[PDB]
């Protein structure tokens, strides 16, 4: 029931501004505090600021302050985070977090977190990915794959058989090419007996370019 | 503005081992300490808050301790599902997170299942060729991929990407991608992939001849 | 540095009352209310985002809207007749605590109670110290309005009369004391002394004499 | 969990006190403490504040540069050095637990959860005076024929704080300690009565424990028929 939805991943030019939303559902937004946390590539969690959606008061981190502006719309039950003058160092995954009071203990704790929103600070244009199948030439286990080549920005979401086939799936992290475009492969290991008797479709999805591919590997 | 010193930075322990992480602060944080579980590519989950209070739903094996400056987090028996980056949070005055702890499972050697994929006919139409090698489910993380186009060793033409440790069998999966033009690809016949791993006795090669 | 509230508010038994507090600090902070009975320390009833400490009934509830916060008492009962103080935290500059003028809450002006009068003559021990004091003790009355008149046998005495102002008891009723100081020459001279306690027309006349 | 303040009493104008609050049941350090005074008949007024152990200090405009807040975290005690006292400083001084420090988060949702008993401080040029306790002989006229009312007269004392109990705290049933009168002399006079059985009037002994804290007088007067 208690959920913390977040807006889709965004790409912005260096020097511009980005506004990320946080949809609160399954609990009264006014009853808690909302935090924003920046998570740099592979680096530690960095707290940005807190808002009291009920009154509006804000407490920002001394380094983030002046560039971060947290807003909240109680009627729409959503919290927003605006970050301007975007530098290459601002390219990270941003998380919104619910902080609830615990009556029994008499303390407050940052319990629930949002799924996260990736911010890409780049000059390169938004491009849809080229999907290619990965089937070999001619033992028990047989490997099939999908090559999500040449795309910008990150990320892409690869499913198999509309989310039915989950076991054996290995979607590797995207590798940044010299071309400046990203690329990742998604492999799935299935037995030879089941092969030729079942359809094997990979469900590629790139939301920034509104690309949606459903390629069958044979 | 209170500083965080989370030790260790990373660890590897067998399924069942008593994992111990510490988080020392610059000044007294009066027991206002919390611990978060960040499983690969997921939102951090609150395990323990106020030094020792366990969140409803979190397993019994997870526990916290400490007072003042020195605080300690403990997993009584490490599980294959405990693969994550663990962080310590102070919330006395302002909010500061720790450096993190890379928690991986230490297990017996698993040989990689090698697979060679040729460039598709649709990719060749665009005037480019991408040959993919796969190293499905292996342990430890250390693996050597030697690309060979007609007995000629390829260096620089390749680009590899490894996955996080698996949630179930606690193994890794590596994918090395060799790139060439449709012209350079048509000039050669045999495309090999020499996998050197601890799980394999001799360096296993999985190739294909063009056509 | 200002928190304004109504100096006095009147209810009825079972009725619902709302005490309002208006301050600039109430925009940024949340109001904490305190109940204070006569000769009692303040008691926290509601604080923060409508939080009531254990032991405080469901009757007490906290409201907030900008610069104004309100304490709502659902179903007013006799034990709720007390002073209510709103309080805030400010957080700007050198004044972090702001208190309100208080609200003298009064409930239903019923039920009327008859005063129980007790009269003591001056003790032999007091008479030895060449002094005399007649003690009139008025208790368990409602409303808190009592007229005390002393009479040396039949003639009224106005001199040497010191009477308290009625004040609330443990049972939320009222209590008053009246002392008539005399010299042992005056006490022995009479002929009996009387204490006239008039409350809502009805007069109680307890009498003592040197015998 | 308790807060007990002591040190209050009579002080002549221009003098100084001597106010100390003792905390028990909780960890004194990690809690912000503050003093709140209350003039007789008037409302609550904040005096001073001291954060967790930071140790940040705040004073009210009226008591600025006269009163000094201090805390002994080792001795679990809060102090107040109230110098050059004006007549208007006459109040009941409460020691309150703020629960959240001004430097900490959620201080917007803070409150004084635990309060002290209060220590009466009187700023007056008039000198202190002990009470003259007299026994108010048992009177069978109320509440029954099998019940009689006996008491204690706490005659002429100063200042107001006088504590009365019966049979060293044992007798509680029927005990009614009346509020004191402020006489023409300027001295207070209080009374305490207890309704006891007429049957046990000859067998049981009734002694009242009068205590006048500011004059250090302690009277244990026995009442007899
Ligand atoms: C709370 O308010 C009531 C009502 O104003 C006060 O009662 C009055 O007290 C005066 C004497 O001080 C009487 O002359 C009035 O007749 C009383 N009115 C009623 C309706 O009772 C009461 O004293 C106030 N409480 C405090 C502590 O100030």
């Amino acid at each position: 029931q208690v959920q913390l939805v977040q807006s889709g991943a965004e790409v912005k030019k260096p020097g511009a501004s980005v506004k990320v939303s946080c949809k609160a559902s399954g609990f009264n937004i006014k009853d808690t505090y909302i935090h924003w946390v920046r998570q740099a590539p592979g680096q530690r969690l960095e707290w940005m600021g807190r808002i009291d959606p009920a009154n509006g008061y804000t407490k920002y981190d001394p380094k983030f302050q002046g560039r971060v502006t947290i807003t909240a719309d109680t009627s729409a039950s959503t919290a927003y985070m605006e970050l301007s003058s975007l530098r290459s160092e601002d390219e990270a995954v941003y998380y919104c977090a619910r902080e609830g009071y615990y009556g029994n203990y008499g303390v407050y704790a940052m319990d629930y977190w949002g799924q996260g929103t990736l911010v890409t600070v780049s000059s390169a244009s938004t491009k849809g990915p080229s999907v290619f199948p990965l089937a070999p030439c001619s033992e028990s286990t047989a490997a099939l794959g999908c090559l999500v080549k040449d795309y910008f920005p990150e990320p892409v979401t690869v499913s198999w058989n509309s989310g039915a086939l989950t076991s054996g799936v290995h979607t590797f992290p995207a590798v940044l090419q010299s071309s400046g475009l990203y690329s990742l492969s998604s492999v799935v290991t299935v037995p030879s007996s089941s092969l030729g008797t079942k359809t094997y479709t990979c469900n590629v999805d790139h939301k920034p370019s509104n690309t949606k591919v459903d390629k069958r590997v044979e | 503005d209170i500083q965080m010193t989370q030790s260790p930075s990373s660890l590897s322990a067998s399924v069942g081992d008593r994992v111990t992480i510490t988080c020392k602060t610059s000044q007294d944080i009066n027991k206002y300490m919390a611990w978060y579980q960040q499983t690969p590519g997921k939102a951090p989950r609150l395990l323990i808050h106020y030094t020792s209070a366990l969140q409803p739903g979190i397993p019994s094996r997870f526990s916290g301790s400490g007072s003042g400056r020195d605080y300690t987090f403990t997993i009584s028996s490490l599980q294959p599902e405990d693969i994550a980056t663990y962080y310590c949070l102070q919330y006395d005055n302002l909010w500061t997170f720790g450096q993190g702890t890379k928690v991986e499972i230490k297990r017996t050697v698993a040989a990689p299942s090698v697979f060679i994929f040729p460039p598709s006919d649709e990719q060749l139409k665009s005037g480019t060729a991408s040959v993919v090698c796969l190293l499905n489910n292996f342990y430890p993380r250390e693996a050597k991929v030697q690309w060979k186009v007609d007995n000629a060793l390829q260096s620089g033409n390749s680009q590899e990407s490894v996955t996080e440790q698996d949630s179930k069998d606690s193994t890794y999966s590596l994918s090395s991608t060799l790139t060439l033009s449709k012209a350079d690809y048509e000039k050669h016949k045999v495309y090999a992939c020499e996998v050197t791993h601890q799980g394999l006795s001799s360096p296993v090669t999985k190739s294909f001849n063009r056509g | 540095s200002e928190l304004t509230q109504d100096p006095a508010v009147s209810v009825a038994l079972g009725q619902t009352v709302r005490i309002t507090c208006q301050g600039d600090s109430l925009r940024s902070n949340y109001a904490s209310w305190y109940q204070q009975k006569p000769g009692q320390a303040p008691l926290l009833v509601i604080y923060g985002k409508n939080y009531r400490p254990s032991g405080i009934p469901d009757r007490f509830s906290g409201s907030y809207s900008g610069n104004t916060a309100s304490l709502t008492i659902s179903g007013a009962q006799a034990e709720d007749e007390a002073d209510y103080y709103c309080n805030s935290r400010d957080s700007s500059g050198d004044h972090p605590v702001v208190f309100g003028g208080g609200t003298n809450l009064t409930v239903l002006g019923q039920p009327k109670a008859a005063p129980s009068v007790t009269l003591f003559p001056p003790s032999s021990e007091e008479l030895q110290a060449n002094k005399a004091t007649l003690v009139c003790l008025i208790s368990d009355f409602y409303p808190g309005a009592v007229t005390v008149a002393w009479k040396a046998d039949s003639s009224p005495v106005k001199a040497g009369v010191e009477t308290t102002t009625p004040s609330k008891q443990s049972n939320n009723k009222y209590a008053a004391s009246s002392y008539l100081s005399l010299t042992p020459e005056q006490w022995k001279s009479h002929r009996s002394y009387s204490c006239q306690v008039t409350h809502e027309g009805s007069t109680v006349e307890k009498t003592v004499a040197p015998t | 969990v308790q807060l007990v303040e002591s040190g209050g009493g009579l002080v002549k104008p221009g003098g100084s006190l001597r106010l100390s609050c003792a905390a028990s049941g909780f960890t004194f350090s990690s809690y912000s403490m503050s003093w709140v005074r209350q003039a007789p008949g008037k409302g609550l007024e904040w005096v001073s504040s001291i954060s967790r152990s930071t140790p940040y200090i705040y004073y009210a405009d009226s008591v600025k540069g006269r009163f000094t807040i201090s805390r002994d975290n080792a001795k679990n005690s809060l102090y107040l050095q109230m110098n050059s006292l004006r007549a208007e400083d006459t109040a009941v001084y409460y020691c309150a637990r703020d629960l959240w420090s001004p430097d900490s988060n959620y201080y917007d949702q803070s409150a004084f959860d635990i309060w002290g008993q209060g220590t009466m401080v009187t700023v007056s040029s008039a000198s202190t005076k002990g009470p003259s306790v007299f026994p108010l002989a048992p009177s069978s006229k109320s509440t029954s024929g099998g019940t009689a009312a006996l008491g204690c007269l706490v005659k002429d004392y100063f200042p107001e704080p006088v504590t009365v109990s019966w049979n060293s705290g044992a007798l509680t049933s029927g005990v009614h300690t009346f509020p004191a009168v402020l006489q023409s002399s300027g001295l207070y006079s209080l009374s305490s009565v207890v309704t006891v059985p007429s049957s046990s009037l000859g067998t049981q002994t009734y002694i009242c424990n009068v205590n006048h804290k500011p004059s250090n007088t302690k009277v244990d007067k026995k009442v007899e028929p």
